[PDB]
C-alpha cells in the first residue's frame, strides 16, 4: 500500500529479471504498434508483458522497462504506481478481485467477500500461506448486471453465490480451470427469465439499405 | 510581485560589530535602517541630489514576456514534450 | 411520434448483443456487418459526417456532444501530422457495461466503425483504447482484427477502397481516470493517465499531438449502420435532438439484471418493468434510480414515475442522460451508505492531478463516511454542499463534477434521512 521502494533482498536493482526471446518478439511488436519517436507509447504494455512474464513487478522489470524504451526510471515508476494492476509486491497465483462499487454491493458483494474470507482463512489484501490465492477489494470491473461477480487473473466469474465462488476456489485449488462467466442459468447479459429482445432471427446484409448507396 | 513596484533608496552598509555584553550587533551607523520610498527613478535622483548624496542607480529589472503555451506540453515534433505531468 | 419505447428487433442496431450467434467474421457479414463498406468509403469524408449530422447522433460515452459537429472538427487538411481516431473503450462507470458487449459480441461492428468513422475524419489508424480488466474482451476483438485484416477489411487498401488504415488495440491498467478523453491519451503515450487541460481540443493536439478524436465504442459501432440504413431511419427515433436507439444496463436490485438496445425516450418504468422483470418487491418498492451511472445524481420514486430515459428530460429531472446505466435501489438500500461507496469509488479513481478533486474527493468521502454512522451534525449537510460547489466546474476533467454530483443527488433527495441518521446517532451515543 506504500508508494515508495525500499531495497529488500527479494527486491532489489540486482532482483534477476529479463524477458524470454519471444517476449523480446512480443516487445518488438509492441513497439511498432506506435509512431517513430514514440516509443515511450509502449511502456504500459511492455511492463504490462513483464508481470506476465514474472507474476508482478520488482525493481527490476521496471529498470528494463526502462532500459530497452529508452525512458527515464522514473517515468516507469510514475506508471507502475499509477496504474492498480502493476503488482508490485508479489501476489499469489490467482489473484481474487471482490467487486465491491455499488452496483455490485446491491446485489450483495459483501456475502460473497466473506464467504472467500471464510474459505481461504485470509482477509482482504492477504495472500494464502501456500502462495495460492490473493483476495484483494477492487472498483468496478465492467460487469455489472452480472453482479456480483470477481476476476481471477484474467478471468470475470459472475452471477455468483458463496456456493459458486466456493465450487471456484475448490477447483482452483484442485488444479482445474473453471469457466469464466456468470454461474447463474443465463450466458452473458441477457435477462434471466427469457430474452425480452433479439427473439427474431437478424436480417443480414442489405436490410434497410438506402438508395444511392 | 508587489514588492517590486517602487524605487527604494538605501545606504552603504557600515561596520556591525558584536557586542561585547550580550553579543548582540552594534552599529555606529545612523543610516543603517535608512530605506526610503519613491513612486519614479526621477524623484529619487532629485532627493538625493537635494541631500547632496552621492548615488548610483541601477535600472529597473522588468522580466520579458514569456510565450506560454500549454499545448507546446504535447508536440508531435519537438523536444518541448513533457515526459510527465 | 410521441410515445418511444417498444423497440422492433429488425430496427436492432447491436443484433448478436447476446452472444448467440456467431461473432466472428462469417456471423457479422451474416448479420449486416462489412456490407458496402467501399461503397461507404468512396463517398467521401463529406457524406459520411453529413450522414452522421442528419442521424442526430450524439456522444454515447456520456456527455451526449453531437457526434458528426464533433468529428467534422478533424475534416480540415493536413499540417504534416497523422490524423487519428482513437476509440474509448475503458468502461470504468458504476453501473456500466455496455461497451463489453459491443466488443465481446459484435467486435467487426466496431472495426467497421472504425474504418468508416476514421474516413470521415482522414484518420491514419484506430487506437482502441481498450481496459485491461476486458483481456477476454481484447483478445475477442484482436481475433476480429485478424479476420477483418485477413479479409483486406482493414490495413493496405481497405476494403478495396484505396483508404489505408490500421485498427490498434491498446490496454489499459486499471483506471477509471484513463477513460477519460484526455487521460486516454496521455495513457496511450505511455504516462499517467491525467486529464490534460482543454484547450487544446484532441481535434488540435490529441494522441501523440497529432490530431486525434476520441469516440465511445458505442458511438463508432452505430456509424456503419448510420451510413447504410441513412440518418433519416436513426433519426426516426427518440424525441428531437435526442435522436436513435440507446444500450441501457439495468442492474442494481432489479429481477433480472440486462443489457438491453431500446429506442431513446423510452420511460426509466417501461423500461425496467419490461426489460428487466421490473423491481425486487414491485414498483412500490422502488427507493431511488442512479439514471446513468456513478456520475449522474440520484432520482427518487417520484421523478421515475413519468420521466423519459434521453438526455434532455433527465437533464429536466435535474440528473445527467450519462451512459444509460441504470441503478435500481429498493427500500431496504441504505442509500448513505451507497452513496458513500460511490464517493469512496471516486476517490479510489481519482489521479490526483488537481487540488479540488484529490483533496475535496478524500474529503467528501470522510464526510460521507461519518454521514453513514451519522457520526456529525446537520449543519455539515449544506457543508457538503458547498464542498461539492467547490469541486464542481473548478477541476481539470469531470471526475470531480461526476464526484460532486452524486453528493448533490443524495442531499437534494434525502435530506431529512441524514438528519434522523444524525438525530439518532446524537440520541443513542450522548
Ligand atoms: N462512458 C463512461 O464509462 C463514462 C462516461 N462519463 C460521462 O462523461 C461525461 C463527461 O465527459 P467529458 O468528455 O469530460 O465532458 P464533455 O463536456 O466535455 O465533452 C464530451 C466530448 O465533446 C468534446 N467537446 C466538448 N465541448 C467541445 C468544444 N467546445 N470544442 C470541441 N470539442 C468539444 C470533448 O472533446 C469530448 O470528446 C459525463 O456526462 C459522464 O456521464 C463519465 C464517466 C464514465
Ligand atoms: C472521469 C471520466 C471517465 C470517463 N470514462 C469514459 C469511458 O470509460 N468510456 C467512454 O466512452 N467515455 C468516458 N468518458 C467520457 C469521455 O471523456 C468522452 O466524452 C468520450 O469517451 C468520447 O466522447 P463521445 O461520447 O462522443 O464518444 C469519461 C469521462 C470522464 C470525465
Ligand atoms: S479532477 Fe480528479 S480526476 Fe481530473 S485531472 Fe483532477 S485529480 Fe484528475
Ligand atoms: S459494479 Fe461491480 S462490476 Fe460494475
Amino acid at each position: 500500500a506504500l508508494f515508495v521502494h525500499r531495497d529488500t533482498p527479494k527486491n532489489n536493482p540486482e532482483t534477476p529479471f529479463d524477458f524470454t526471446p519471444e517476449n523480446y518478439k512480443r516487445i518488438e511488436a509492441i513497439v511498432k504498434n506506435y509512431p517513430e519517436g514514440h516509443k515511450a507509447a509502449a511502456v504500459l504494455p511492455v511492463l504490462d508483458l513483464a508481470q506476465r512474464q514474472n507474476g508482478w513487478l520488482p525493481i527490476s522489470a521496471m529498470n528494463k522497462v526502462a532500459e530497452i524504451l529508452q525512458v527515464p526510471p522514473m517515468r516507469v515508476y510514475e506508471v507502475a504506481t499509477f496504474y492498480t494492476m502493476y503488482n508490485r509486491k508479489p501476489v499469489g497465483k490467482y489473484h481474487i478481485q471482490v467487486c465491491t462499487t455499488t452496483p455490485c454491493m446491491l446485489r450483495n458483494s459483501d456475502s460473497i467477500l466473506e464467504a472467500i474470507q471464510k474459505k481461504l482463512g485470509i482477509k482482504v489484501g492477504e495472500t494464502t500461506p501456500d502462495k495460492l490465492f490473493t483476495l484483494i477489494e477492487v472498483e468496478c470491473l465492467g460487469a455489472c448486471v452480472n453482479a456480483p461477480m470477481v476476476q481471477i487473473n484474467d478471468n470475470y466469474y459472475e452471477d455468483l453465490t458463496p456456493k459458486d465462488i466456493e465450487e471456484i476456489i475448490d477447483e482452483l485449488k484442485a488444479g482445474k480451470i473453471p469457466k469464466p462467466g456468470p454461474r447463474s442459468g443465463r450466458f452473458s447479459c441477457e435477462p434471466a427469465g427469457g430474452l425480452t429482445s433479439l427473439t427474431e432471427p437478424p436480417k443480414g446484409p442489405g436490410f434497410g439499405v438506402q438508395a444511392g448507396l | 510581485v508587489n514588492n517590486t513596484k517602487k524605487w527604494k533608496m538605501e545606504f552603504d552598509t557600515r561596520e556591525r560589530w558584536e557586542n561585547p555584553l550580550m553579543g548582540w550587533a552594534s552599529t555606529a551607523d545612523p543610516l543603517s535602517n535608512l530605506v526610503l520610498t519613491f513612486s519614479t527613478k526621477e524623484d529619487a535622483i532629485a532627493f538625493a541630489e537635494k541631500n547632496g548624496w552621492s548615488y548610483d542607480v541601477e535600472e529597473r529589472k522588468v522580466p520579458k514576456p514569456k510565450s506560454k503555451s500549454y499545448g507546446a506540453n504535447f508536440s508531435w515534433n519537438k523536444r518541448t514534450r513533457v515526459s510527465t505531468k | 411520434k410521441t410515445s418511444f419505447g417498444s423497440l422492433k428487433d429488425e430496427d436492432r442496431i447491436f443484433t448478436n448483443l447476446y452472444g448467440r450467434h456467431d461473432w466472428r467474421l462469417k456471423g457479422a457479414q451474416s448479420r449486416g456487418d462489412w456490407y458496402k463498406t467501399k461503397e461507404i468509403l468512396l463517398k467521401g469524408p463529406d457524406w459520411i459526417l453529413g450522414e452522421v449530422k442528419t442521424s442526430g447522433l450524439r456522444g454515447r460515452g456520456g456527455a451526449g456532444f453531437p457526434t458528426g459537429l464533433k468529428w467534422s472538427f478533424m475534416n480540415k487538411p493536413s499540417d504534416g501530422r497523422p490524423k487519428y481516431l482513437v476509440v474509448n473503450a475503458d468502461e470504468g462507470e458504476p453501473g456500466t457495461c455496455k461497451d463489453r458487449e459491443i466488443i465481446r459480441h459484435d467486435p467487426h461492428k466496431l472495426v467497421e466503425g472504425c474504418l468508416v468513422g476514421g474516413r470521415a475524419m482522414g484518420a491514419r489508424a484506430a487506437y482502441i483504447y481498450i481496459r485491461g480488466e476486458f483481456y477476454n474482451e481484447a483478445s475477442n476483438l484482436q481475433v476480429a482484427i485478424r479476420e477483418a485484416y485477413e479479409a483486406g477489411l482493414i490495413g493496405k487498401n481497405a476494403c478495396g477502397s484505396g483508404y489505408d488504415f490500421d485498427v490498434f488495440v491498446v490496454r489499459g491498467a486499471g483506471a477509471y481516470i484513463c477513460g477519460e478523453e484526455t487521460a486516454l491519451i496521455e495513457s496511450i503515450e505511455g504516462k499517467q493517465g491525467k486529464p490534460r487541460l482543454k484547450p487544446p481540443f484532441p481535434a488540435d493536439v490529441g494522441v501523440f499531438g497529432c490530431p486525434t478524436t476520441v469516440a465511445n465504442v458505442e458511438t463508432v459501432a452505430v456509424s456503419p449502420t448510420i451510413c447504410r440504413r441513412g440518418g433519416a431511419w436513426f433519426a426516426s427515433f427518440g424525441r428531437e435532438r435526442n435522436s436513435g436507439t440507446k444500450l441501457f444496463n439495468i442492474s442494481g436490485h432489479v429481477n433480472n439484471p440486462c443489457t438491453v438496445e431500446e429506442e431513446m425516450s423510452v420511460p426509466l418504468k417501461e423500461l425496467i418493468e419490461k426489460h428487466a422483470g421490473g423491481v425486487t418487491g414491485g414498483w412500490d418498492n422502488l427507493l431511488a434510480v442512479i439514471p446513468g451511472g456513478s456520475s449522474t445524481p440520484l432520482i427518487p420514486k417520484s421523478v421515475c414515475e413519468t420521466v423519459l430515459m434521453d438526455f434532455d428530460a433527465l437533464i429536466q429531472a435535474q440528473t445527467g442522460l450519462g451512459t444509460a446505466a441504470v441503478i435500481v435501489m429498493d427500500r431496504s438500500t441504505d442509500i448513505v451508505k451507497a452513496i458513500a461507496r460511490l464517493i469512496e469509488f471516486y476517490k479510489h479513481e481519482s489521479c490526483g492531478q488537481c487540488t479540488p478533486c484529490r483533496e475535496g474527493v478524500d474529503w467528501m468521502n470522510k464526510v460521507m463516511a461519518r454521514f453513514v454512522r451519522g457520526d456529525a451534525r446537520p449543519a455539515e449537510i449544506d457543508s457538503l454542499w458547498e464542498i461539492s460547489k467547490q469541486i464542481e466546474g473548478h477541476t481539470i476533467c469531470a471526475l470531480g463534477d461526476g464526484a460532486a454530483w452524486p453528493v448533490q443527488g443524495l442531499i437534494r433527495h434525502f435530506r431529512p434521512e441524514l438528519e434522523e441518521r444524525m438525530q439518532r446517532f446524537a440520541q443513542q451515543h450522548q
